C-alpha cells in the first residue's frame, strides 16, 4: 500500500507539469543503536 | 435411507454458490454497456466514415488546401429477418470457456501481464533429471499453492545457462519459468534487458526507464518477473604498470607503490 | 519502416506507441478469425 | 552415470514391448481377413514376451544361476497362495451360484411363488459363465469375468436392501421391510472380495477427455481434436 | 539518538534530473524542508 | 549414498541405553546382545524403537540374523543409504 | 428468538475464521479482477484526452491518497 | 510352454502399469503418522544426496501420475465435491485442528497395535511348543517385523499358524503379501 | 492342463486352408 | 563377461576432459578402438 | 498445500464438468424446456413453433 | 576475516538454506561452516563450467558428468585430502583446519578450509618459511596418491 | 545452473520419450481380444 500510495503521489505531481525521507530515531527497540555500538572507532 | 441424500446436498451447495457469483457477473457485465449516447455515437460514425468516408475516398483516387476539397466535392456531385438464414441453410462461443489464458495491460492503462500460460512441468522432463533444480523450484511451488507467497519478502534469482549457438530457438530458462507460473496458474511478466542498452550523451536513460518498470511490478503482486540477458546492463566498469615504463606518468607516492605492490603478492600467492 | 528496432528516432513516443499497438493488435484480446499480416522488408535483422 | 544407464534399459525394454503387442494384434486382424503373406505362422501369435526381451532376459538368467553356484501338505503347507494362473475369487463364485440356483429352486418349489426360482436360476446362469470365464486371468475374458460377477452381486445386494423378496411380505408394514439378511450378506462379502483381490482390468474406457484436461497438454493436434468434438471448433487458439 | 534531533535520510542519484534544473529546484526544496526543520541531521548515502 | 556411519553409531547406542536401562559406557560397539541382558522378546522391542527412532522400515530377512550393536548399526545405515532409488 | 438468531451468529464465526487468503491457492477460472474474466476493454468513441486527469484523481481517491 | 521362439527356464508374467502412486518416501510403514515436515533419516546424509525430498514431491504432484489415477468416472465427479469442499468451503484453522485430534488418535492406536503384536508373538512362540512337542520355544523375527508392516494377508497367518501347530518349522513362512490395485468398473467407478 | 492344445492346433491348421 | 544397448558414438570438450583428467589407459584404448 | 497441488493435478475433468458444463450446458436447458412446456397452453403455435 | 556486515548477513541466510538441506530448522555451526565450503565451491564450479568447456562437476547425468561418481574414483579423493589435511597438521605454523570435505557439491575435487590470522601478517607480509611450507603442502596430496 | 542439455543423445531421446507418453493415454488392453478368435468353426 505504501509503494502504491507514493507512486500515486509522484504521478499525479509529475504529469501536472524532495526526495528527502525521514525516519525516526526509537531507542526502546532491538534494532536501538547504542551511542558506542560500533567497534573500532 | 437417510444417507441417499448426501450426494444431492453436496450438488446443490457447490450449484448454489457458484449461481451467486455468476449472478454479481452478469448484473455488473450488464450496467456497464454503453447508454444511449455511446450508442448513437458508434451508429453516426459508421454512416460517416464506414461509407461516406471511404466512398469520398475512391472519388479522390478517382480525381487526383480548402480549394482541393471545393473541387473534389463540386465534381463529384455533380457526375454522380433474423432467423431467415437458419432455414435457407436447409431448404436451399465464450472463449474463456476452453481457453483461460490471456495478455492484459494492468494496473495503469490510461505492461502485458501474462494470466495462466498453458504449461506445466511436463514441458520440460529435463528438469526431473537435474538435482540442483529441485529444491529453489519446490519451495516456489509449496509457497505459492500454501497462500503463504504473498507476504514473503521479495527474492532476486539468477539462471544462467551455458551458450546458445544452436540450430534452434528454445530457451529452457523462458520455458522452465513459464512451466513454474502455469503449474501453479500465477501471472507472469516478461521483459528483455537489451531494449535498455540504450545510451547518449551519457545519460543512461534506461537505468531510469527501469525504475519505472521495477516500481510498476511492485504494484500487481503477487506475481513473476522474468529479465533475460541482464549481461546486457551489467558488464564489468573501467592496474596497468605500462605508464611508468614508457610514459613516466609515476604520480603516486612511493609508499603507496609499495603497499601496492605487497598486498598484490600476498593476495596472488595466499587467497 | 515502422518495425524498426528500439534504440530508434524517438524518446518513448511515437514509434514506441506505434510498436505497442501493433502488438497490442496482435496479441492482446486479439479476435483475429482470417486476419494474416504479410510484412514485407529486406533486412530482416532489424526488426525489433 | 549409473543411474540414467538404468532409466535407459527400462525405456528400450517397455519400448520394445509395446511394439511387440502392437505387431501381434495387427497381425491377427490382417490375418483373420485374407490379407497375410502365406510365410506366416499363426503360432507367432502366442509368444507374449518380445524376441529381443526373451533373449536377453534368458541370458542374464543363466548368467546368475551359473556365476552364483561357483487340507493339509506337509511337504509345501503355503499352497493356496501359489499362482496357479485363476482368479482367487474363482471357487467362491461358483460355490454362491449353485447356492443360489438350489434355494431357488427349492423356495419357489415348496411355496408357490414364482420369482425366487427366477432370480436365483438367472443369477445362477450368470454367475456360472463369469466362474468360468475367471479361470484364466491374464486374458481379456478374465477380466470381463470379473466385472459380470461383481455386476451380479451388487444387483442381488440391491433388490435385497431396496425392495425385498415377494415371498417375505407379511401382514403387517413394518414387518414386511426390505432389510439386508443373508443372501444380501453373501453377494456383499462377494463384492468386497472381488474389489480387494483384482479388478483393475479394462482401465481404458471412461468418460471422454474434457476441453479442461487438454488445457496444458503439448499436443496442438489432439487439443484441437477434442475442442472440435465438445462443440468449441470454431475458438481462436492464442496459444 | 544523542542529538536530540530529527534523523533525514535520502541518496544522491535521487537529485539527477532527465529534467533540466529540475535537480537544482529539488536541491533548493530539500535544503528549505530541512532548514524549516532545524536543528538535525541531513545524512545522504551515495553521496560520490 | 553415504551415510555417516558415526552418527549412525552413536544413536543406535544411546537407543539401546535408554531402553536396556543400562549405561552408555558398556554399550560397546561389539558387545552382543544377550549380554547385555536382551532376551528375545526385547531383542525384537530395540528394533521397534530403532525403527520409531530413525523412521525407516528394516528389511527382515537380514534383521533375523542381528546379535551384535555392530550390525544393528550397519543394517540402519545400509537402509538409510537406499532411500532415493 | 435465541435459537433463530444463534444461527446467524454461528455463519458469522465460520466467516470469520476464514480471515482471508492464505491456504486458498490461486485459481484460474475465477481471477480477481473481472475484466480479465469478462473481457471488457474501450472502444473508438467515448475516449477524450482530458479524461485521463480525472481518471487519475478517482485512482488516488480509491488508494486512499488524500492530496487529491 | 506356449513360447513358440523363445523361452527361458521361468515363464514370462505380463507385468502391467502400476494403478496407484507409491508411498512417498516421509511414511513408514506402519500406523504411527509420518513427521509433520522433514523425516529423520534426512540427517545422517549428505545434503548433496538429500535433494531426493523435492524430488519425490515432483514425482508424486505432477509427473509420474498412473492415467489410472486420471480416470473420469462417475464416482469420481462426486468425490470431487466431497474434496472440494474440504479444501476452499472449510477454513484452515479448523482444518488444523481436526490434524492434531486426528494425529494424537492414530499415535494412541499404533500403541495399541504394538502391544497386540508382541502378544502374538508370545502365543505363536507358545503354539510352536505344542508342535514340535518337545524343546522349540523361539518365534520368529521376520514374521513380528512382516506383521507390524501389514505385509501378511489374513490367509497367510492362518496357514502359518496351521504349519506351526503342527510341524514347529517355526522358520517357514508365507510368501508375502502383493498390493491391491486400484479397483475400476467402467464410465461407473 | 492343455489336453486340447495340439488338437485344437492341428484341427484349425487342417481346416481353414 | 542387462538389456542389450547401443552407443552414440558423438564425443564433446565434456566427455573428452572426463575420460583424459579421471580414466585410466585402458578406458582410453576402448575408445579408440 | 502439497495436497493442493497432488489433488488439482489428478481432477481436471471433473473441475471442468462442474465449472464449465453441469448448470449451463446439462441443467439450465432441461430446466428451461419443462418449465417453458408447462405454462403456455396446448396449442401448436405455443407447444413447438415458438420454442 | 575480511568480512563486513553484508558478509555476515549474507552468509546467515546461506546458513538457513545449508541447514534446510539436512532436515532441520535451526542453524548449528556447521551450517555456517557449509556456507563458507558451498560459496567457494560454488564460485569455482561457476567458472569452470561455462561453455561446451565442462569436465569437472560430477553429478548431472548427461555424457560428461557420471550419475553416482563410481566408487574407485571416491576413495582416491580420499587419499588426496588425507595426505594434504596431514601434511597441513604436521607443518609448524601453518594456518589451522576447521573443516576437511571429500566431493562437495559433487565436484571430483576435495577440499580443506583453512582459517588463518589477521593480526600476524596484516594483509601485506610474506616470510620465507610460509612459503616453502605451502609449496609442500600443495604436492603432498599428489605424493600422497 | 543447468547442464547444456539439448546437445546431448539420452537427454534428447528421454526427452521426446517422456513428452510423447504424458500426452495422452497410450495402453489398449481392451484391444487384444482379437487375439482369443483366431479359430472359430462359424
Ligand atoms: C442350498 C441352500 C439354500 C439356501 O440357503 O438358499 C437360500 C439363499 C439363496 O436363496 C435365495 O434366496 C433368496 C431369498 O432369500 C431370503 O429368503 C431365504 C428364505 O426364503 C432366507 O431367508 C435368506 O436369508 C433370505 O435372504 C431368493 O429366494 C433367491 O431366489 C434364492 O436363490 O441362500 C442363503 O440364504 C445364503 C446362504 C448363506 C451363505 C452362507
Ligand atoms: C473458543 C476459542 C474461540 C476464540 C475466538 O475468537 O473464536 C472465534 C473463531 C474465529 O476466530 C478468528 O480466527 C482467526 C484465525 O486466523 C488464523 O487462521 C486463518 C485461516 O483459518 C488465517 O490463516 C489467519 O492468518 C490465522 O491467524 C483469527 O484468529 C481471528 O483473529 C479470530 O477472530 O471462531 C471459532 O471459534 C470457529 C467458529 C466455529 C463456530 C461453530
Ligand atoms: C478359508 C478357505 C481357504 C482359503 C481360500 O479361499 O483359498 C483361496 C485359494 C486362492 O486360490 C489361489 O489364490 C492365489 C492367491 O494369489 C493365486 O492367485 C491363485 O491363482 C489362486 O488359485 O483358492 C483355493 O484354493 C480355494 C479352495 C477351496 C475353495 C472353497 C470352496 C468353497
Ligand atoms: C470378507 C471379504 C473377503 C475379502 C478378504 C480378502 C482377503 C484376502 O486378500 O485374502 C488373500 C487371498 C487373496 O490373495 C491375493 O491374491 C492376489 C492375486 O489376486 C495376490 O496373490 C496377493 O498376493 C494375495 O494377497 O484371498 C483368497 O485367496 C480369497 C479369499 C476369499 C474370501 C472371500 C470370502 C467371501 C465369500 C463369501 C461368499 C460365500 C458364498 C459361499
Ligand atoms: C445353474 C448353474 C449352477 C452352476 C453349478 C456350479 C457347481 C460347481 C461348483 C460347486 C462347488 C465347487 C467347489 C469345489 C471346491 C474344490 O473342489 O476345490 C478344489 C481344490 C483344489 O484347488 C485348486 O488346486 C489346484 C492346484 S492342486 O493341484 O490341486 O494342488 C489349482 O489348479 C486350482 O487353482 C485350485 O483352485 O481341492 C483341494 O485341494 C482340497 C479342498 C481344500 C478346501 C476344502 C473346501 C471344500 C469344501 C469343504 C466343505
Ligand atoms: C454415484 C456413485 C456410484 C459409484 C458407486 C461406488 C462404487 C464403490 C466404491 C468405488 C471404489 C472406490 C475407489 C477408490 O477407493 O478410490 C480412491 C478414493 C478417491 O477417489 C479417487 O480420487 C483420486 C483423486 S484424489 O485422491 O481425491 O486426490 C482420483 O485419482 C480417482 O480417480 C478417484 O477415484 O478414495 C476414497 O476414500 C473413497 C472412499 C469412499 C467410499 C465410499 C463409497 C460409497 C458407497
Amino acid at each position: 500500500k505504501f509503494r502504491r500510495q507514493e507512486f500515486i503521489r509522484y504521478r499525479r505531481e509529475m504529469l501536472h507539469v524532495t526526495p528527502a525521507r525521514e525516519v525516526r530515531i526509537d531507542t526502546g527497540s532491538p534494532d536501538f543503536i547504542k551511542w558506542d555500538d560500533i567497534n573500532g572507532i | 435411507q437417510k444417507m441417499v441424500a448426501f450426494p444431492i446436498l453436496l450438488s446443490l451447495s457447490h450449484l448454489l454458490h457458484r449461481r451467486i457469483l455468476y449472478l454479481f457477473d452478469t448484473l455488473f457485465s450488464t450496467i456497464t454497456q454503453p447508454d444511449t449516447d455511446l450508442i448513437a455515437r458508434q451508429e453516426k460514425g459508421t454512416l460517416f466514415w464506414d461509407i461516406w468516408a471511404d466512398f469520398l475516398v475512391t472519388a479522390a483516387d478517382y480525381y487526383n488546401e480548402q480549394n482541393s476539397l471545393i473541387e473534389n466535392i463540386s465534381n463529384d456531385f455533380d457526375n454522380l429477418n433474423k432467423i431467415k438464414p437458419y432455414f435457407e441453410a436447409y431448404f436451399s462461443l465464450n472463449r474463456w470457456s476452453v481457453n483461460q489464458f490471456i495478455t492484459y495491460q494492468s494496473w495503469h492503462s490510461h505492461l502485458f501481464i501474462d494470466y495462466h500460460p498453458p504449461k506445466t512441468f511436463s514441458h520440460i522432463p529435463a528438469l526431473k533429471y537435474n538435482s540442483i533444480l529441485q529444491q529453489p523450484i519446490g519451495s516456489l511451488v509449496c509457497q505459492i499453492y500454501s497462500g503463504l507467497f504473498n507476504k514473503q519478502i521479495s527474492k532476486n534469482i539468477l539462471l544462467v545457462n551455458p551458450k546458445t549457438t544452436s540450430n534452434n530457438l528454445v530457451d529452457y530458462n523462458v520455458l522452465l519459468i513459464q512451466a513454474l507460473a502455469g503449474e501453479t496458474e500465477m501471472k507472469i511478466i516478461t521483459d528483455n534487458a537489451q531494449r535498455y542498452a540504450l545510451v547518449n550523451r551519457g545519460f543512461a536513460i534506461g537505468i531510469k526507464l527501469l525504475r519505472e518498470v521495477f516500481d510498476a511490478i511492485a504494484l500487481n503482486t503477487p506475481c513473476i518477473f522474468l529479465l533475460e540477458d541482464i549481461h546486457a546492463i551489467g558488464e564489468r566498469r573501467p592496474n596497468g604498470s605500462f605508464k611508468e615504463d614508457f610514459f613516466g606518468s609515476q604520480r603516486d607516492e612511493v609508499h603507496e607503490k609499495n603497499q601496492v605492490v605487497y598486498q598484490l603478492t600476498r593476495h596472488a600467492i595466499t587467497h | 519502416a515502422m518495425g524498426a528496432a528500439r534504440g530508434a528516432q524517438a524518446s518513448g513516443d511515437e514509434s514506441a506507441s506505434i510498436i505497442n499497438e501493433l502488438l497490442v493488435q496482435m496479441d492482446g484480446f486479439e479476435d483475429n478469425r482470417g486476419i494474416v499480416v504479410l510484412g514485407a522488408t529486406n533486412r530482416p535483422g532489424a526488426i525489433d | 552415470g549409473d543411474r540414467m544407464s538404468r532409466r535407459l534399459e527400462d525405456i528400450n525394454k517397455a519400448e520394445r514391448q509395446r511394439v511387440w503387442d502392437a505387431m501381434r494384434v495387427a497381425a491377427a486382424h490382417r490375418y483373420a481377413s485374407g490379407q497375410m503373406p502365406a510365410w506366416f505362422d499363426p503360432e507367432w501369435l502366442q509368444q507374449e514376451e518380445a524376441p529381443l526381451n526373451a533373449m536377453d532376459r534368458m541370458r542374464g538368467e543363466q548368467r546368475r544361476i551359473e556365476e552364483q553356484q561357483q487340507w493339509w501338505r506337509e511337504d509345501d503347507p503355503y499352497w493356496p497362495l501359489r499362482d496357479w494362473g485363476d482368479h482367487p475369487m474363482r471357487w467362491w463364485t461358483l460355490a454362491f451360484a449353485a447356492i443360489m440356483a438350489a434355494g431357488g429352486l427349492a423356495t419357489s418349489v415348496a411355496t408357490g411363488y414364482v420369482e425366487p426360482v427366477q432370480a436365483g436360476l438367472g443369477a445362477g446362469a450368470l454367475l456360472a459363465l463369469a466362474g468360468a470365464a475367471m479361470s484364466d486371468a491374464r486374458c481379456v475374458p478374465g477380466a470381463l469375468g470379473v466385472k459380470l460377477a461383481w455386476a451380479v452381486c451388487a444387483l442381488i445386494v440391491l433388490k435385497e436392501v431396496s425392495v425385498g423378496w415377494q415371498h417375505k411380505r407379511k401382514r403387517r408394514l413394518a414387518a414386511s421391510a426390505p432389510r439386508l439378511e443373508l443372501t444380501g450378506l453373501a453377494a456383499a462379502a462377494l463384492c468386497a472380495g472381488y474389489m480387494l483381490t483384482d479388478m483393475s482390468g479394462m482401465g481404458e474406457v471412461a468418460l471422454p477427455p474434457n476441453p479442461g484436461a487438454v488445457f496444458k497438454s503439448p499436443d496442438v493436434a489432439y487439443r484441437a481434436s477434442v475442442w472440435q468434438k465438445w462443440g468449441y471448433g470454431q475458438v481462436q487458439m492464442r496459444v | 539518538a544523542e542529538g536530540g534531533v530529527r534523523m533525514f535520510t535520502c541518496s544522491g542519484t535521487d537529485f539527477y534530473d532527465v529534467y533540466s534544473g529540475v535537480g537544482a529546484r529539488r536541491v533548493r526544496e530539500t535544503f528549505d524542508r530541512l532548514r524549516n526543520a532545524a536543528p538535525a541531521i541531513l545524512f545522504i548515502d551515495e553521496f560520490d | 549414498a553415504a551415510v555417516d556411519k558415526a552418527k549412525v553409531l552413536e544413536d543406535v547406542r544411546s537407543i539401546i541405553s535408554t531402553q536396556l536401562g543400562t549405561e552408555l559406557e558398556k554399550v560397546a560397539p561389539e558387545a552382543k546382545f544377550v549380554d547385555l541382558g536382551a532376551d528375545s522378546l526385547d531383542t525384537v522391542e530395540i528394533m521397534m524403537a530403532l525403527e520409531e527412532k530413525f523412521e525407516i522400515a528394516l528389511e527382515e530377512e537380514g534383521a533375523e540374523k542381528i546379535a551384535t550393536v555392530q550390525d544393528a548399526a550397519d543394517m540402519i545405515a545400509a537402509q538409510i543409504a537406499a532411500k532415493g532409488n | 428468538a435465541a435459537v433463530a438468531a444463534g444461527w446467524h451468529l454461528a455463519s458469522f464465526a465460520l466467516n470469520l475464521a476464514f480471515w482471508g487468503v492464505e491456504g486458498m491457492p490461486p485459481d484460474r477460472y475465477w481471477p480477481t479482477s473481472p475484466r480479465i474474466r469478462l473481457q471488457i476493454r474501450p472502444g473508438r468513441y467515448g475516449n477524450m484526452d482530458g479524461g485521463q486527469r480525472v481518471y487519475m484523481d478517482y485512482l488516488a481517491r480509491s488508494e486512499g491518497v488524500p492530496l487529491n | 510352454t506356449s513360447a513358440p521362439f523363445i523361452s527361458p527356464m521361468t515363464p514370462y508374467v505380463p507385468e502391467e502399469e502400476p494403478t496407484r502412486t507409491p508411498p512417498s518416501i516421509k511414511d513408514t510403514g506402519t500406523l504411527r503418522p509420518a513427521s509433520e515436515w522433514y523425516p529423520q533419516w534426512m540427517q545422517y546424509r549428505r545434503r548433496e544426496d538429500n535433494y531426493v525430498f523435492w524430488q519425490d514431491k515432483f514425482m508424486r504432484c505432477s509427473t509420474d501420475i498412473p492415467w489410472a489415477e486420471k480416470r473420469w468416472t462417475l464416482f469420481s465427479t462426486v468425490w470431487y465435491l466431497v474434496q472440494q469442499l474440504r479444501f476452499v468451503g472449510t477454513p484452515p484453522a479448523l482444518r488444523y485442528v481436526a490434524f492434531l485430534g486426528w494425529r494424537a488418535l492414530m499415535f494412541q492406536v499404533y500403541a495399541a497395535h504394538k502391544a497386540l503384536v508382541l502378544w502374538q508373538c508370545k502365543l505363536d512362540a507358545g503354539l510352536a511348543r505344542i508342535g514340535s512337542g518337545g524343546a522349540t520355544a523361539t518365534f520368529s523375527k521376520t514374521m513380528a517385523l512382516r506383521r507390524l508392516h501389514w505385509r501378511n494377508s489374513p490367509l497367510a497367518e492362518a496357514l502359518y499358524a496351521l504349519n506351526l501347530y503342527k510341524t514347529g518349522r517355526v522358520h517357514l513362512l508365507p510368501p508375502v503379501a502383493k498390493p491391491i490395485p486400484r479397483p475400476t468398473f467402467f464410465w461407473l467407478f | 492342463f492343455g489336453t486340447y492344445y495340439f488338437l485344437q492346433k492341428l484341427l484349425s491348421k487342417y481346416l481353414d486352408v | 563377461q542387462d538389456i542389450t544397448i547401443f552407443g552414440n558414438d558423438f564425443l564433446n570438450l565434456k566427455t573428452i576432459n572426463y575420460l583424459s583428467l579421471y580414466n585410466s589407459k585402458n578406458k582410453i584404448l576402448l575408445q579408440l578402438m | 498445500g502439497e495436497r493442493i497441488w497432488a489433488w488439482r493435478n489428478r481432477s481436471e475433468n471433473e473441475r471442468w464438468f462442474w465449472e464449465v458444463f453441469a448448470w449451463d450446458r446439462l441443467i439450465f436447458p432441461i430446466l428451461v424446456i419443462v418449465a417453458w412446456e408447462y405454462l403456455v397452453p396446448n396449442h401448436l403455435v405455443w407447444a413447438v413453433l415458438a420454442p | 576475516a575480511g568480512f563486513t556486515g553484508a558478509d555476515v548477513m549474507g552468509l546467515m541466510a546461506r546458513a538457513a538454506r545449508m541447514a534446510a538441506r539436512q532436515g532441520r530448522h535451526a542453524i548449528t555451526e556447521d551450517d555456517i561452516y557449509a556456507a563458507m565450503e558451498n560459496k567457494t565451491m560454488e564460485a569455482t564450479l561457476e567458472a569452470s563450467t561455462a561453455g561446451d568447456g565442462g569436465g569437472l562437476v560430477g553429478g548431472e547425468g548427461v555424457e560428461g558428468s557420471p550419475d553416482p561418481i563410481p566408487p574407485q574414483l571416491r576413495r582416491a579423493v580420499s587419499v588426496y585430502e588425507a595426505g594434504k589435511a596431514l601434511l597441513a597438521y604436521i607443518t609448524p605454523d601453518y594456518e589451522e583446519i576447521a573443516r576437511v570435505s571429500v566431493c562437495p557439491l559433487n565436484v571430483l575435487t576435495g577440499f580443506t578450509l583453512f582459517v588463518e590470522d589477521e593480526d600476524k601478517n596484516v594483509n601485506a607480509i610474506l616470510t620465507r618459511s610460509e612459503l616453502e611450507g605451502r609449496m609442500v603442502v600443495h604436492l603432498a596430496g599428489r605424493c600422497a596418491e | 545452473c543447468l547442464p547444456n542439455i539439448h546437445t546431448s543423445n539420452i537427454l534428447n531421446f528421454t526427452k521426446n520419450y517422456e513428452i510423447f507418453k504424458s500426452a495422452k493415454d497410450t495402453s489398449n488392453f481392451g484391444k487384444k481380444i482379437i487375439l482369443n478368435e483366431m479359430q472359430n468353426l462359424t
